[PDB]
């Protein structure tokens, strides 16, 4: 079967470990406390599951989580989130990642929403990578309504590190999206990439605040974005960078509004219209066919 | 009748003149190679012929299949037989690329699962591709100058025009020898196509039914493979001015 | 001669004009006050000239100046700034600028300082364009030191309007860099280009704020930005793109940091050392050789 | 005395080889191309002898001119006489193509404008690109990828090295016949220059004095181009 979380109504329900793996839930203040610690010299083959579900309506979920990587170790986990009839959701979590010494972990979010539209979704996360570690995460929203998203991130690293983000949505009707992350390069030899893709319709509106520093010799940056705009929809972004060393190099590049000329002739060049054309463009944006 | 007619074609690029007058014909199931220095003519003519955006005629006339199509978009040129390939093609955010053979194939090869399939994996062999490690992969900036230019060229054997216009057909791809593409050139022709050939190459222009060479705007030579060929070789090979 | 403003030891020293264009100007207030008004279809073969000029200690100067610009009419604008002497001085400049229908507008302002940073300069300008008018502007200041330099534009324009901005900038020891600019697209098809240029050694500080709104069909934008950090300097950048309507496109690119490795390793190949290199690659970048 | 001994010469980049116990040599006034299939490690010997950063002698040894050159960095391998051309060359934001043509010039030309400037025109000719048109542009963007790539081969002609590395000369260039290419070879010969010549072409290959085969990562055979091409070719 495997280690994972399991958690319905804002209720705990499954929670089991493998070895050199150990996994910790429990309830506290209306809370829920979790904890998972990887020992020394473990690579594991399969990513660990944690699995949420709301069917009723006025629910509210906090969860505060802390994840250990020891030496050597490497590790990957799954978040599903299912909210069908969802009405009048509150859904929140704390998280805290410390990565040793040449460890490796990986992260991914996918979140199934309805049409009911009254949803609050709100994920805070603060990480630290020490001497030769790897960070890789991923958020998706592209199914049913929004609601309103909130994204925070804070990350620190240290020499050798390496760190690759992704975020992928689409807004309609009255969606609200607001996304802020922080990452500061604080070693020689650390690097990173973060990237973002979308599209808007209808009444929606979206913000998005994107910052690196680079404080130490050898840093290398990166930062792309890319957004579709479509009916009466309003898009904003804000791309900060910070250089404080001779030897850091630092790029950034972003396009938004209507799809790309070239990309449209050349599908009309194989006997589509305007109409087939820019929605094949929009289902590749978003992740579809 | 005449499959494509070009009557005393001008056209303009802001405020510099391009073309000047130019007189072409291409016929049914013939291959008419173009030739000639970079920039002098060559892009702009094919641009023009399909409808690509700011590239329109201030005088002269473009006829097809025996009617005048100066009021006709990029769609509706495509709906009567006629498609362009780019010299540096397109790439795209997470489209696949059995999703992007598919969307332009040809009307008898549409109307069954299997025959749309085994088209595809015969396309893309003919191009000496791996088709069961390419079909997957997305069109985007991940693949080389190489392989995205041999995905465009089994989109023209999979669409089957009336006639197919390529632009500039090995530049991009690191090849030993020509005889890859000659081979391609030989399958549509059995299929009944008709091909226009803008290159810099002799070794592609030797292979053609005609040969016409452009130089600043307007045509110098035209007629048989081999007479035209020995001229480029011995004039134009030792030519730093390229007007005459 | 020319029509022309001179201004010296902040005393107004000649203003004239010529036959289709009027001058203006006098002292109030402890401010400058001055005038420019072209009549309704001229064109002029020539520029405008500004001219200011300090060589003695503590000088303070104010100019309040106001330009009008009439329908099928075209001027060019240059001011040259010499102050080779740093001890304490004070240069502020207040603009207003109407463009009519049809206009052509372009503006060039140089500056040349001693070895002294004891310096504030301090430019604010506003414009309104109507239909298809034509506003450029230049800003130079990249010999001597700097010493405190802040700017400010704001640009509204109506259709078929055409706008474009550079500025460049080369800052050594303790010298401070500010600029602010922000541009609304209002009308139907109207265009805009935003570029700079710099390099930051030694103790100095940049910080850059660029904006486009594109709130109208058909409009188009385009951010341009690079910058070169040497020694002790820091550089912080903030580009904001803003997008309301289903026509309109804007993109934004920008590098930060060290020189190129491919470019330099290119220069070393042909015999240069790296301070030869690196300096070849700088002065083009800034236009100076 | 040689110009370059190649010795048990060892290179990994990243986990393993590229280049394993490789042999080479070059002798003064000699034409001799490399062959070989894509991934055998030819461009990686190119960067390795003029020294590019992130390529380094893990075993063997270096020699030009009778001296070692692993201490010395790119500009004291240049002062020696050697230099390089890249596939695929940079561009240069401000920088004029008269400007560009000066930097290295040969201590022969370099030391009058008379004889500098007609030096820059008839490297112009001899790639055929016209003076008139080209000498006040800028080696920028706007340039093509075919009018960037005989530019960086009338640099060459300018600084007339020692020795020359050049990694695929025909890639990229818009070829009315390989006869452009083979007259500079000719040109450069005749001055009495050393050339290695890296190319996929057996057209170019039957024009070398020398010819050697190189496959992953280690020598195969060489000597006469009538024999290692036609070796090669099964
Ligand atoms: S020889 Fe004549 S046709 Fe050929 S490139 Fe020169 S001018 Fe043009």
């Amino acid at each position: 079967k495997g280690p994972r979380i399991i958690v319905k109504e804002s209720r705990i329900i499954d929670v089991q470990g493998d070895e050199g793996i150990i996994l910790e839930g429990k309830e506290e203040d209306g809370k829920i406390k979790a904890k998972i610690i990887v020992k020394k010299g473990y690579k594991f083959k399969y990513p660990i599951h944690m699995c949420f579900g709301i069917t009723e309506e006025n629910i509210s979920q906090i969860i505060d989580v802390e994840i250990i990587l020891e030496e050597d170790s490497s590790i990957s986990l799954m978040s599903h989130c299912s909210f069908p009839k969802g009405k009048g959701i509150k859904h929140i979590m704390n998280g805290i990642i410390k990565i040793g010494k040449n460890a490796k972990f990986s992260y991914n979010e996918f979140h199934y929403h309805g049409m009911d539209g009254d949803i609050l979704v709100k994920p805070t996360v603060k990480v630290e990578i020490d001497e030769g570690g790897i960070y890789i995460s991923n958020f998706t929203l592209t199914k049913g309504r929004i609601g309103t998203l909130d994204i925070e991130q804070e990350i620190i690293a240290k020499k050798d590190a390496i760190i690759d983000i992704t975020t992928r949505t689409y807004a309609i009707k009255e969606d609200v999206v607001k996304v802020n992350e922080v990452v500061k390069l604080n070693g020689e030899n650390a690097k990173c990439i973060i990237k973002s893709r979308g599209a808007a319709m209808d009444n929606s509106k979206i913000s998005l605040k994107l910052k690196i520093e680079g404080n130490a010799p050898y840093s290398k940056g990166h930062i792309d974005c890319a957004e579709i705009v479509k009916g009466n929809a309003e898009v904003e972004s804000i791309p900060i960078v910070v250089v404080r060393d001779d030897k850091a190099r630092i790029t950034h590049e972003a396009a938004i509004g209507s799809v790309d000329k070239k990309q449209l002739e050349t599908l009309m060049a194989k006997g589509l219209d305007e109409d087939e054309a820019t929605e094949i463009i929009v289902k590749g944006m978003i992740g579809d066919l | 009748i005449m499959l494509l007619k070009v009557e005393d074609l001008h056209v303009y690029r802001g405020n510099r003149e391009i073309l000047k007058g130019v007189n072409l014909t291409v016929e049914e199931n013939e291959i008419h190679a173009i030739i000639g220095p970079n920039g002098a003519g060559k892009s702009t003519l094919a641009y023009t012929i399909m409808g690509i955006s700011g590239y329109k005629p201030t005088k002269g006339r473009i006829i097809f299949k025996g009617v005048d199509i100066i009021d006709k978009n990029i769609t509706e040129r495509a709906r009567m037989g006629m498609t362009l390939a780019w010299q540096e093609p397109a790439r795209f955010e997470g489209i696949k690329v059995k999703n992007y053979l598919m969307l332009g194939m040809n009307e008898k090869y549409k109307k069954d699962k299997e025959i749309a399939e085994e088209k595809i994996r015969e396309a893309l062999k003919l191009v000496n591709l791996d088709p069961d490690k390419y079909l997957d992969r997305y069109v985007d900036e991940t693949l080389s100058g190489g392989e995205r230019k041999r995905i465009e060229l089994a989109s023209i054997i999979c669409m089957e025009p009336d006639l197919a216009i390529l632009d500039e057909p090995d530049s991009g791809i690191d090849i030993v020898s020509f005889d890859e593409i000659k081979r391609v050139f030989d399958y549509l022709k059995d299929k009944g196509c008709s091909l226009l050939v803008i290159t810099h190459r002799e070794e592609l222009a030797e292979h053609a039914d005609r040969v016409s060479l452009i130089c600043a705007g307007e045509v110098i030579k035209s007629g048989d493979p081999k007479e035209v060929g020995e001229f480029y070789k011995k004039e134009c090979g030792k030519c730093y001015k390229k007007v005459p």
